[PDB]
């Protein structure tokens, strides 16, 4: 009843993340 | 729960089974004839009388579909024999088998017919329907030789066979299952396949085990080249079911479809003359080409052990058929809907089909097969061995084959000197996993070490000699005396008021029973067969303990006594009525080495043939040989025989003459030409069994096993020495046997050394 | 999931088996044909409820009475034919309506007139009202003309009826 | 649900041919287009630099 | 005959059973419809 | 055999005779519906007025 | 041996083309009793609101 084991499942691709500049939301927030 | 997809509900008549939608059905168990043995010249001819016989029930209700599933076979069990000489042969020959393919093919036709006080009299019209287009169909593959499958009770549990195909559909193991008062769906399945919901691949759930598999959607429209394309699937590594359907269309509906394709081609923004013109010629073609269309969907569903296994069985599937110009489309979502699809009756769960001409379909599935015999079920257990073939596919030779009760006569045409006798040997000695009777007849001796091996009492003869033979000790039975009688007048012919003599005297005459006392009651004629006469030595002897109850097997050596035609005749009439007086329950066989000398027999044919209808229903197998066949079709009966004969093996004989083979033996003229093309010492042979053949190589050589992780070199060159007799071995052989006694195994090690130092 | 069946019959067994799927198909199309016939039952009922249920509306109230009653005797008159025939009985009462009719028909004044306007018309038969409504309607309109700069002021002097549904207005 | 969610999913999808320019060969060296648009391929063994 | 390929393919893609249940589902439902739409109606009514 | 036909005679009489219920009873069910559902469908009436004259007694229907 | 009638109807019941049919057709007795109860008591309302 779980994914078939060593299979092609989902991508990848979904664990990408936009990275925020580590400066935006502080002086966005002030 | 899983019923939601399989169709089947019951039986309506004993070879059809219904469906839920009242889809009536029909299996049929087609073995294929073989490409290899017929040249390409014949294989267009089958197709076009597919094709005829086919559009013959050309009907909007029909449909076909066709599977050639592969099988890793386990049904063919190891026999251990009582004697240790076979068990040796056995062992080292089923050791020769390490890493080959052991893989058999099975083709299945599947024929369903769903129609689109009335009501009851078209129940029966659906049936008689469905049941002249199996006749028609029956009619057709005659050559190929396909059964129709049908209920079979097995002590009072009525069975039903069509549902073991449709349940290897989608069980994937043979899982035998009776007819019973559900509907077959609830429990036709027993081992529920679970498809991973992306659809990639799949899973199978048994009580055993489990394994992964994968599918190809062989999606083609173009005109096959050969008339078997993707035929390079039928030799390969992978297990699979490759699926095809054939949902017929109306003919208006066909030319309606080719209308509306070639409307939607012309209106486009390209002018392509290379599609429209050919459409156009097709769509004419239909109605003077006779040929009728329909759907069409091809899904190969590939089986393996890892997932990644599984993937690298469809890369070379898909690299082996774009060899041969067609493209796989792997199957990513539509898995379920593919392997859902494969079981008669869904029409619904195919992906895509597109219509395909008749040609196609027959051209795509063409029921070709390499000839691989049956593995087990045969009426005398299982096959007797596993040849090798040409291409790598495992024979499981058997003499049983299929209506040339079970016929299982067999001949073995060929030279003595090319691997007859070794062919003989190697297959009785095999065969002796049956414990049958086995009453050999030799020439020069060809079978004395090997007989003598196997634990028989192999009587070695020779002129001048006492035979030991005292016909007149047997008990005086009504069947002997008129036996004897007979005897006597043949003895004295070699010389109506004789006959009266004879019998008086017969009548009138245990241990002072003799031919010479016969005398005291044709008196001189019958002096040269007595004591101090010419052929004094064969029939008066002053005893004869001579019963087929000590031992199983016997053999007579009438070498000596071949061709010297005053008493053959008589000779055989004897060993034949005392053989055949043994002839009740016991599994029987007989082996002859050449017949043609007592086939001309005038009086003993005549008993042979008789004896032949009444023992073909007794568990009767002869084992036919002949050095040469023109010294068997010299002879007029002989040819009579040779028709009834189930299994013919064809060994190298470049001087073959034409007509012989031609049309004495039914062979083709393309089998003629494969039977020259091996070498003067090949050592294959063609196998013509019922109506398929291929070229059964069998190679006692050098091969490798692993034993304790360590690939050790061996052989049977060891086997064929001692397996094939010589007159200095059957010397060698003689003396130990005078000296050391009489258990097979005693003296065997001796031989071996004694041989040993005479090969140095 | 029971065990295999009797194998002494084999035709009992699926003789029976093509009955019961002779019956099933004919009993299932009958139920279909029920099936239909019972929506068309209820279809049926289904509107004559509406339409009952429609006709029985409080739509259409008990149309309204005048019990005249005569100033100089007390006696009381009920709701009569006069709805299909002149209403408005009596000398008196018909100069007065003559006379409320005349005057604010014919008045005009920015700040009364809607109660005018709707007085006419609610005393006017669909062609009448039509003919005083199209006085206020183009560019010389009551509206535009006198608008809130002038006014007009209507008085009667007499009304004396002559006939059947007739009078006369000074 | 859990059985004709197959069919239900695979139908729905936009096939890569919506987006690849390409159909009948013309000529032996020419490729059409559905707008019509004929192409031909050079292959080149690009000269040392 | 039927003439239309599109009929014969839908022919073949069509199961009795379901079609069936399908009509009695739908009968039904329409039935039930007409019967709240004169529970309706009486309830005007009254 | 005998469970089959006491599945038919169950068939026969339970079924048969809820259908024709069902027939029976629906029409009466129409024959009393049209007739009473049509007669409240009218508006009925009540009283109009009585006299009384306040200054003599006099009573006026 | 009172109702033997419910001893036969469970030979029907078991699992088969015929409970299928079986249990069809008492599912449609009992829709054809449903609906005959609702129409008989319907009308009488409609009887009852009239009178």
């Amino acid at each position: 009843q779980e994914r078939i084991e060593g299979e092609y499942g989902a991508s990848e691709l979904a664990s990408e993340r936009r990275p925020h500049t580590p400066g935006a939301r502080t002086l966005l927030m002030v | 729960p899983v019923g939601q997809f399989i169709p089947y509900s019951h039986h309506v008549t004993d070879t059809i089974i219904s469906t839920k939608n009242a889809e009536y059905l029909s299996v049929w168990k087609i073995d294929g004839r073989s490409h290899q043995s017929a040249s390409e010249a014949d294989v267009f001819q089958w197709i076009r009388e597919l094709n005829n016989t086919l559009r013959g029930i050309s009907s909007a209700n029909l449909s076909l579909w066709t599977h050639i599933v592969r099988r890793r076979v386990y049904e063919y069990p190891d026999a251990e024999f009582d004697n240790v000489f076979c068990r040796q042969l056995d062992e080292k020959y089923r050791e020769s088998f390490t890493g080959y393919n052991l893989m058999v093919n099975d083709l299945y036709l599947t024929v369903v017919y769903r129609p689109v006080d009335q009501k009851k009299h078209r129940q029966e019209s659906c049936i008689k329907a469905l049941e002249d287009i199996n006749r028609t169909l029956g009619q057709s593959f005659k050559r190929y030789g396909a059964e129709l499958l049908s209920v079979y009770e097995k002590g009072g549990h009525a069975f039903s066979a069509p549902l073991e195909f449709l349940a290897r559909l989608v069980n994937g193991e043979h899982i035998p299952m009776p007819i019973c008062r559900d509907r077959f769906s609830d429990y036709m399945a027993v081992n529920r396949p679970m498809f991973s919901k992306w659809g990639e691949v799949g899973e199978l759930r048994s009580l055993t085990g489990l394994r992964r598999f994968g599918m190809l959607e062989i999606r083609e429209y173009d005109d096959a080249t050969e008339p078997g394309q993707l035929n390079v699937l039928l030799e390969s590594d992978y297990e699979f079911v490759l699926t095809h359907s054939f949902s017929v269309l109306s003919r208006p509906a066909a030319k309606e479809y080719l209308q509306r394709h070639q409307k939607n081609l012309i209106d486009a923004r390209d002018v392509a003359t290379d599609q429209i013109e050919e459409i156009d010629e097709a769509l004419n073609q239909l109605i003077s080409g006779h040929f009728v269309m329909g759907e069409h969907h091809c899904t190969l569903t590939v089986y393996g052990e890892t997932v990644q296994q599984v993937r690298d069985n469809l890369a070379h599937a898909s690299a082996a058929m774009l060899d041969v110009a067609v493209l796989p489309k792997p199957v990513d979502l539509a898995l379920e809907a593919g392997y859902w699809a494969q079981l008669p009756a869904n029409w619904q769960w195919r992906p895509r089909p597109a219509p395909i001409t008749s040609l196609n379909f027959l051209s795509f599935s063409p029921f070709h097969n390499f000839m691989s015999g049956k593995p087990t079920g045969n009426p005398w257990g299982p096959a007797v061995t596993i040849l090798k073939t040409v291409s790598g596919t495992p024979l499981y030779f058997n003499f049983h084959a299929s209506k040339e009760r079970l016929l299982g006569n067999t001949m073995l045409i060929g030279q003595s000197s090319s691997g007859k006798t070794v062919l003989l040997g190697f297959l009785l000695a095999q065969a002796q996993k049956f414990k049958p009777t086995i009453v050999a007849f030799d020439k020069d001796r060809g079978m004395e070490i090997s007989i003598r091996a196997m634990g028989g009492r192999y009587l070695p003869l020779k002129t001048g000699e006492p035979s030991g033979f005292n016909p007149f000790q047997l008990p005086p039975t009504h069947a002997n005396l008129i036996f004897l009688k007979q005897f006597v007048k043949k003895l004295a012919a070699a010389g109506h008021r004789d006959e009266e003599e004879i019998d008086q005297a017969i009548t009138a005459m245990k241990s002072l029973r003799r031919l010479s006392l016969l005398l005291q009651f044709v008196h001189a004629r019958l002096v040269k067969w007595c004591e101090g006469g010419d052929y004094g030595w064969l029939f008066d002897n002053p005893t004869d303990a001579l019963d087929l109850s000590t031992h199983q097997i016997y053999g007579f050596d009438i070498t000596e006594f071949l061709d010297n035609p005053e008493a053959r005749t008589p000779v055989m009439m004897y060993l034949l009525y005392r053989t055949e007086s043994m002839i009740d329950g016991r599994r029987f066989m007989y082996v002859f080495d050449e017949f043609w000398k007592p086939l001309q027999d005038e009086y003993f044919e005549d008993l042979a043939k008789n004896k032949q209808k009444t023992i073909r229903k007794q568990n009767g197998i002869f084992v036919f040989a002949t050095q040469e066949p023109s010294d068997a079709l010299e002879s007029n009966i002989a040819k009579t025989l040779i028709q009834q004969c189930a299994t013919y093996i064809f060994l190298a004989n470049p001087k073959a003459d034409y007509e012989d083979y031609t049309q004495g033996f039914k062979l083709t003229d393309s089998e003629f030409e494969l039977v020259r093309g091996l070498g003067e010492f090949s050592r294959r042979f063609l196998i013509k069994q019922g109506d398929q053949s291929a070229l059964a190589e069998m190679n006692l050589g050098k091969f490798r096993t692993i034993v304790d992780g360590e690939t050790v070199e061996r052989d049977f060159d060891d086997e064929l020495l001692v397996l094939s007799g010589t007159p200095d071995n059957a010397e060698i052989a003689e003396s130990i046997i005078a000296e050391v006694g009489d258990d097979p195994a005693v003296w065997l090690p001796i031989f071996l050394d004694r041989v040993k130092a005479e090969r140095s | 999931q029971p065990k295999p069946v009797k194998a002494e019959q084999l035709k009992s067994y699926y003789e029976e088996s093509r009955g019961l799927e002779r019956d099933l198909i004919g009993e299932f199309v009958k139920s279909r044909k029920t099936a239909w016939r019972v929506a068309t039952a209820s279809g049926l009922f289904g509107l004559l409820g509406m339409v009952c249920g429609i006709v029985g509306f409080s739509q259409p109230a008990p149309a309204p009475l005048v019990l005249r009653v005569d100033n100089a005797t007390g006696a009381v008159d009920v709701v009569t034919t006069l709805r299909e025939h002149e209403s408005s009985y009596g000398e008196v009462v018909d100069t007065y309506w003559l006379n409320q009719y005349v005057l604010n028909r014919e008045a005009y004044d920015y700040n009364t007139i809607q109660m005018n306007y709707d007085t006419t018309a609610l005393l006017s038969a669909p062609a009448v009202q039509q003919d005083y409504y199209k006085l206020f309607d183009g560019s010389n309109a009551r509206d535009r003309v006198l608008g809130n700069k002038a006014r007009i002021t209507v008085r009667v002097r007499s009304i004396q009826p002559n006939g059947r549904g007739q009078a006369t207005v000074r | 649900m859990g059985a004709i969610e197959s069919r239900k999913l695979l139908a729905s999808e936009t096939p890569v041919g919506q987006f690849i320019p390409y159909s009948h060969h013309v000529t032996d060296t020419i490729i059409s287009t559905k707008n019509a648009e004929y192409l031909s391929v050079w292959k080149i063994d690009g000269r040392s630099h």
